[PDB]
RNA sequence: AUAGGUUUGGUCCUAGCCUUUCUAUUAGCUCUUAGUAAGAUUACACAUGCAAGCAUCCCCGUUCCAGUGAGUUCACCCUCUAAAUCACCACGAUCAAAAGGGACAAGCAUCAAGCACGCAGCAAUGCAGCUCAAAACGCUUAGCCUAGCCACACCCCCACGGGAAACAGCAGUGAUUAACCUUUAGCAAUAAACGAAAGUUUAACUAAGCUAUACUAACCCCAGGGUUGGUCAAUUUCGUGCCAGCCACCGCGGUCACACGAUUAACCCAAGUCAAUAGAAGCCGGCGUAAAGAGUGUUUUAGAUCAAAUAAAGCUAAAAAAAUAGACUACGAAAGUGGCUUUAACAUAUCUGAACACACAAUAGCUAAGACCCAAACUGGGAUUAGAUACCCCACUAUGCUUAGCAACAGUUAAAUCAACAAAACUGCUCGCCAGAACACUACGAGCCACAGCUUAAAACUCAAA
């Protein structure tokens, strides 16, 4: 199978990282291909692992053989794991904005069959980590060791509602357009509940892009968005 | 820039875009007045065959016509299209071959 | 980011939350407020928030407003009769100002559902025409009638071609 | 736009495709093209036969009988459809064609008696 | 945009160009059928035949329909109110002109002033006003806001008159363009005209003819076009040897060429393919080092919420400019201000906001005069190697001198500090400026001056970078 290209080293998989000196094994690991560079000759080599339930990593390897730099990125990943937090077990628990260096990311919290619609580095990197759901918009410079850098920090500094209902001690509440009026609640203070509500905030002074607000008012007009695209 | 500011310019207002030798046309016909050669800039060394014809709108322009061989003569009737020719400088029309005058390239 | 303190004025979601839809008689309206004092800043929060909407909802209400030429904030609203209504606004939060307008000169929800279901009676579902208008183009389209010789040829007895 | 003179009237505007008509009663000047502009559009008829075997009509009777009302003119299709609906009389010439008919197939019946 | 390729010895940043997607036209090659839709490049010139009649004479119609896109804020709303239809006694509805009010495309400010563009009075006449950097006035471009609308109808905007003899009605032709439909039939349906009516007429229209431009459905045998170095799916064997040739960008070709030609195989689409052209998609981003914020202060329509100075008089010790004080850091808008005395005297109770207004500032050079100890650009003379010393010595000019003149503001240290180096980061608010390189501290225009000029500031060609 071939990587995002015919002739591209991006995207391919590496197998399972090998049995470390710890004597832990590995075989619920897979391991991808993020970059592979020629430093002047020796290879620098930008790989990332995951067993798909939200254990992750990367790894930077560099040797003077393509194998051997593979293998120790590969082995300095599984020492280096992420455990990325996923809301249902699909997609992340709410949008995240940030800026690794000039690598500006804005990732989408999607309902269940939305698909992957994310820069090909990114799906890699989720399907690795177990996103099944999610948007992602990479601006800036697009730079594959900051994008990876960037994903990984925002997926990691990521609230769970458990987190926010203990912060706020308050009942996080869901509603869904597919269920009607139904209030679902998906988290609750483990210790009492605040009596008081919350400040019903008239205009909130939040930050919004205008690229949001554009596409949602229709004033958009890529020919490049929402294109048919094969399944992610 | 602030708000006002962007208020007062307005929207971005794209220059116009710039019309090519075919004068945003798909192909032009032309008179052959002269055939010749012309040298690649030089990391590329050839003898590319080039013409100068007279077009339909009265100006005088270089062509390059591809292929291996032709039968180019003064008088003859041609049609050029755009494209660049990358090695030679300046030479933006390409004759087309197969129509009036110019025949398609012979077999081997 | 969208520049500005609170951008989600400027978005056409937050224009059309207005629920103030001024009765045909007001022509002008005149927001007289001061820029300091805690007595006036719910007037301050009303010109900041709600006029926006007020005039989306009334494009051609004439709106204008006065800074610092009273001690104390206001509202007038010029009716087209000649009569002035005057509303202070001391102590009144932006909500307050924005329910009492709606009280005393904004029409009622019976009124803009008599409008909406006017408006309805425009579009006839039974007229055929462009999709700018209509819902069909034409009868074809209607399932049990003949459908477009486009999409399925009709027989050649119904064809003039054959019947010359 | 300002005609010369000229009325509103409640005529068959044409559409569909080749061999296969369609109609829409509208009031509209009679200046205008016949699928052109017009002031409402005052119902439909389908002339081919359904899977039914029905001739569908629609009639809005109320903007009808409003515009009427408003000094329209009717064309003579329109008239033998209001006709055949019952909100006019028959229209004389549906019952002088049926006549006619009448006596023609009357003919023809002669004919093959007298073979 | 879910992006990708391409600057370097290398990394990062910035930035252009191109790739991948969807349409339209034209071109090459190819092409079986059926239905449907659409169909001159040209406001250039037109052979020929048709496109308006009806009706007991009057009238009515031929002011419509059909066509084109040359010109171009007459199209929309409100007020008023003709003509028209029906009420037909109008009452009044419908429809809709002329007139009044409002609204109404794009580029260029190197188009910044327009030049009578206002008001009041019954009039006589009086006032001097009116538009405009929130874009007047002007030049250029374009049919538009598509159930359709506007404008035009050979030209002179118009059409008494003149040029002159009109297809921008249908079919058709010549010329021209890359651009190329039949010199068919019928009024059977619908629409229009006329008639009291049966009806009559209509190149509107209906039904056909031609055309891969498109959509739909097929096919009994019947497939072509492009592509195969990376981006980007996919090469075997020969030929050639920086030649012939090829490429959208990066690039290939010098005897083992997956990049040229042939051949084999494969890949994509497919009755099409895809070469050229043109559209579809563009700034809520930045301004120390990449394009973009270093003279100073005041006013300014509006927007915001942050309401040891200086000048003038005198005087002076060491030897005209002022040791110590001064290890002081004060005064002023900046430039600058450091001997002593005296007289005047150091704007403003918010902030931002002039190229164009007024003040300063420093910068050297000219115009009248005057002084001239000394120094000294230039100009002469003296001495010197073997193109002397450009350089040393002497003399003397202009001049040195004295008058008289020409980013700002307000908050925060909370966050993950943060491309890099600079100078730790950020917020709010306002103004100015910037959108690849070079052309170009340029040309032209305008303003100011005027020996040299200063401010504002482009375009063509070229490149894949800078
Ligand atoms: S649109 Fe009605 S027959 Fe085709
Ligand atoms: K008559
Ligand atoms: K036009
Ligand atoms: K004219
Ligand atoms: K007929
Ligand atoms: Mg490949
Ligand atoms: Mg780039
Ligand atoms: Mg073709
Ligand atoms: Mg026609
Ligand atoms: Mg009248
Ligand atoms: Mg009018
Ligand atoms: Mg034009
Ligand atoms: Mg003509
Ligand atoms: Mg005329
Ligand atoms: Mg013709
Ligand atoms: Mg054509
Ligand atoms: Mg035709
Ligand atoms: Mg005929
Ligand atoms: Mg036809
Ligand atoms: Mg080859
Ligand atoms: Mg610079
Ligand atoms: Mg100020
Ligand atoms: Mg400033
Ligand atoms: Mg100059
Ligand atoms: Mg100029």
């Amino acid at each position: 199978e071939r990587g995002w290209s015919g002739n591209s080293w991006g995207g391919i998989s590496l197998g399972p990282p090998d049995p470390g000196p710890c004597g832990e094994t590995y075989e619920d690991f897979d391991t991808r291909i993020l970059e592979v560079r020629n430093v002047f000759k020796s290879i620098r080599v930008l790989v990332a692992v995951g067993n798909g339930k939200g254990a992750a990593g990367f790894s930077i390897g560099k040797a003077t053989d393509r194998m051997d730099a593979f293998r120790k990125a590969k082995n300095r990943a599984v020492h280096h794991l992420h455990y990325i937090e996923r809301y249902e077990d699909h997609t992340i628990f709410h949008d995240i904005s940030l800026r690794f260096k000039r690598t500006h990311i804005k990732m989408k919290k999607q309902p269940k069959g939305y698909g992957l619609r994310c820069h090909r580095a990114i799906i890699t990197i989720c399907r690795l980590i177990g996103i099944k759901d999610m948007y992602a918009k990479v601006s800036g410079s697009i730079n594959m060791l900051s994008l990876t850098q960037g994903l990984f920090r925002g997926l990691s500094r990521q609230e769970t509602h458990q987190q926010l209902a203990d912060k706020k001690g308050l009942h996080v509440v869901e509603i869904r357009e597919e269920c009607g009026p139904l209030p679902i609640v998906v988290a609750s203070p483990r210790g009492p509940l605040r009596k008081d509500p919350e400040p019903e905030d008239e205009v909130p002074d939040v930050k919004l892009d205008w690229e949001d607000v554009k596409t949602a008012q229709g004033m958009k007009r890529s020919v490049w968005s929402n294109l048919k695209r094969a399944a992610t | 820039a602030t708000l006002n500011q962007m208020h007062r310019l307005g929207p971005p207002k794209r220059p116009p875009r710039k019309l090519g030798p075919t004068e945003g046309r798909p192909q032009l016909k032309g008179v052959v007045l002269c055939t010749f050669t012309r040298k690649p800039k030089k990391p590329n060394s050839a003898n590319r065959k080039c013409c100068r014809v007279r077009l339909s709108t009265g100006r005088e322009a270089v062509c390059f016509i591809p292929g291996e061989g032709h039968t180019l003569q003064e008088h003859q009737i041609v049609l050029v299209e755009g494209g660049r020719t990358q090695d030679l400088p300046g030479v933006k029309l390409t004759v087309v071959r197969g129509k009036y005058d110019c025949g398609h390239v012979q077999k081997k | 980011p969208m520049k500005g303190r609170f951008p989600i004025r400027r978005t056409l979601q937050y224009l059309s939350q207005g629920n103030v839809v001024f009765k045909d008689s007001v022509k002008v309206m005149t927001v007289n407020y001061n820029t300091h004092g805690e007595l006036g800043e719910g007037a301050r929060k009303f010109v900041f928030f709600n006029i926006p909407q007020i005039q989306y909802k009334n494009p051609w209400v004439q709106i204008m407003m006065f800074k610092n030429m009273t001690p104390s904030p206001f509202l007038r609203f010029y009716l087209d009769s000649g009569e002035q209504v005057l509303v202070d606004v001391e102590t009144k939060s932006n909500k307050e100002i924005m329910e009492h307008i709606r009280k005393i000169l904004g029409k009622n929800e019976e009124t803009l559902r008599e409008e909406e279901e006017e408006k309805k009676q425009l579009s006839h579902p039974a007229n055929f025409g462009p999709r700018k208008y209509c819902l069909r183009e034409c009868i074809c389209e209607v399932e049990g009638q003949v459908p477009c010789p486009s999409l399925v040829p009709l027989p050649k007895e119904m064809r003039g071609k054959y019947k010359a | 736009k300002a005609y010369r003179g000229g009325h509103l009237t409640i005529r068959l505007a044409l559409g569909g495709c080749t061999n296969r008509p369609f109609y829409r009663i509208v009031a509209a000047h009679n200046k205008c093209p016949r699928d052109g502009r017009f002031v409402e559009q005052l119902g439909s008829y389908d002339p081919l036969p359904n899977s039914h075997g029905e001739k569908l009509v629609a009639l809005n009777l109320d903007r009808i009988r409003h515009w009427i009302g408003c000094g329209a003119h009717l064309s003579k299709p329109m008239e033998k459809l209001l006709g055949l609906a019952g909100f006019f009389p028959l229209h004389p010439m549906m019952i002088t064609n049926a006549e006619r008919l009448r006596r023609k197939r009357a003919r023809e019946v002669l004919l093959a008696s007298q073979k």
